[PDB]
């Protein structure tokens, strides 16, 4: 008779209760149907189990999404009823919950204000899943660019690394391409301007946005930078100064914008409010000072990543606009699998410690004669 | 006289003589082997979480102690004259507790457990152990061979950092 087989993997797993990820990557026959349309539930279910996908499928999803996005206006027009969402930041398991609270994309309109990647250790999953939804629901699901959807930031934070480990630098490159394609802004129902960051001193009319050429890495200054980067001032609606814009000391680039700057823009353009994300909120949202003319809050912040960074312990929120009622749905964080900082494996992690400690022991052992012969952290 | 010792090491005669002096000073009961408790009587080893792993590897005949041959051959792994593959194969053996030539999920978990202590929940440790194995396992047996291990950590140059003068 022949040699016995390897023992069952996980025959000796110590914590046997913990779910074990899939060992197989999804293939195109499993993801795409006869017509070349992706099957979301097959994709979602596999990603939730921490499964990966064949590289060709990653590219294909990312490129198809990019092609659709590329065609869209830089300021898209979008009408109620809709669900508007703020930063996601790689928080895939929260994104799942976001959709349970928001409703299925199959019968629910969505607008995302950007910042899908970085910080969370499931950024590529967020991207693949949103891109498939964009592919399935091109006319009811919308994605804007956030300041993290660019080379500078994803190189600096975790996302370029995430791609390198889970997929390939080729996938990271396809993502940079697709990100250059994301619309910069949305006019919602002719009343609301939606952008990730906010205003720019060089932006006075809606046309000033429509004109912009978005197909590039964002500059270190200018209108495009400011849309993705600006914040309201720390004292918005209560400022001592009447300055419209001041340099943004917190971001290190772009500007703060004052309540006067916001009123002027709303008034000149017949908008009711500005809807943006970009800044974490302990409540998942924040409604700023209401303009006198309308009694409606002149600025709204929506933040959709609960318990941001596992530390903030903040609620998340989405904004449901229907029947002329704008209603905030709050939600709490969800469990997610663990990853070592910068996606390193336990060998890469522990090997240097092993080296130190074994060498140290030996060095000590060998110093038992002084020329007579002549604690591990993440 | 006794019979000669056969052995394989990077050391010359003098180096062997020098390690011999250390060996005898360590052998407390002057018995010819080196017990675990003799190793532990060096204070600066009582809080080293890899002491038993190292002894285990040194102890090639599996009898629980370290005789002179195994002591030479063990230290030879750390000679400045040793090669990359040698220092790596040693570190591979820190993980391969049962010595069958594969690191299994459980062994990797246990040996990390020795180093990490309570700096991770067992759940977090299990999850990263799982993922590491999946990423590195190129033949789908659920464990890591020496070739797979090296493919992961060959570029890390830690072999350059495990060296002792004798
Ligand atoms: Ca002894
Ligand atoms: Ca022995
Ligand atoms: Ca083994
Ligand atoms: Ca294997
Ligand atoms: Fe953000
Ligand atoms: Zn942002």
């Amino acid at each position: 008779p022949p040699p016995p087989p390897p023992p069952p993997p996980g025959a000796d797993r110590v914590v046997k209760a913990v779910p074990f990820p899939p060992t197989h990557r999804l293939t195109s026959e499993e993801v795409f149907d006869l017509d070349g349309i992706p099957r979301v539930d097959v994709l979602k279910n596999h990603l939730v189990k921490e499964g990966r996908v064949d590289e060709e499928i990653a590219l294909r999803i990312i490129n198809e999404g990019a092609a659709i996005l590329r065609r869209e206006k830089t300021m898209i027009e979008v009408e109620a009823p809709i669900t508007v969402c703020g930063d996601i930041h790689g928080q895939f398991f929260d994104l799942m919950k976001l959709f349970e609270v928001g409703g299925s994309p199959a019968n629910t309109r969505y607008l995302f204000l950007g910042d899908y990647v970085d910080r969370g250790y499931f950024s590529i999953e967020c991207v693949l899943y949103l891109w498939v939804l964009k592919i399935l629901y091109p006319s009811t699901l919308f994605l804007l660019r956030g300041n993290h959807e660019c080379r500078h930031l994803t190189e600096y934070f975790t996302f370029k690394q995430e791609c390198k480990i889970k997929y390939s630098e080729r996938v990271y490159e396809a993502c940079m391409e697709a990100f250059d394609s994301l619309p910069l802004a949305a006019l919602l129902n002719q009343q609301f301007l939606c952008v990730h960051g906010g205003l720019s001193p060089e932006i006075h009319t809606l046309d000033d946005i429509r004109r912009l050429d978005r197909f590039k890495e964002p500059p270190a200054f200018g209108p495009m930078c400011d849309l993705l980067w600006s914040d309201p001032s720390e004292d918005f609606g209560n400022e001592k100064s009447q300055e419209h814009f001041s340099h943004n000391t917190v971001r290190g680039c772009s500007y703060f914008y004052n309540y006067p700057a916001v009123c002027e823009f709303l008034q000149n353009n017949n908008l009711l409010s500005i809807i943006r994300a970009h800044e974490a909120q302990d409540a998942g949202y924040r409604m700023y000072r209401k303009s006198q003319t309308t009694g409606f809050p002149s600025l709204i912040t929506i933040f959709s990543a609960p318990n941001y960074l596992d530390v903030y312990n903040n609620k998340a929120a989405v904004l449901k606009y229907e029947n002329n009622v704008m209603n905030i749905r709050q939600f709490n964080c969800s469990p997610h699998p663990y990853w070592l900082p910068n996606f390193m494996d336990v060998f890469t992690w522990s090997l240097p410690f092993v080296g130190e400690k074994v060498t140290e022991m030996l060095v000590n052992v060998l110093s038992i004669c002084s020329d007579d012969e002549l604690v591990f952290s993440v | 006289a006794s019979y000669p010792l056969e052995m394989c090491s990077h050391f010359d005669a003098d180096e062997i003589k020098r390690l011999g002096k250390r060996f005898k000073k360590l052998d407390l009961d002057n018995s010819g082997s080196l017990s675990v408790e003799e190793f532990m009587s060096l204070p600066e080893l009582q809080q080293n979480p890899l002491v038993q792993r190292v002894i285990d590897i040194f102890d090639t005949d599996g009898n629980g102690e370290v005789d002179f041959k195994e002591f030479i051959e063990g230290v030879s792994q750390f000679s400045v004259k040793g090669d990359k593959e040698q220092k790596l194969r040693f570190a591979f053996r820190i993980y391969d507790m049962d010595k069958d030539g594969y690191i299994s999920n459980g062994e990797l978990f246990q040996v990390l457990k020795m180093m990490v202590g309570n700096n991770l929940k067992d759940t977090q440790l299990q999850q990263i152990v799982d993922k590491t194995i999946i990423n590195a396992d190129k033949d789908g047996d659920g464990r890591i061979s020496f070739e797979e291990f090296c493919a992961v950590v060959g570029g890390l140059d830690i072999h350059k950092k495990m060296v002792v003068d004798v």
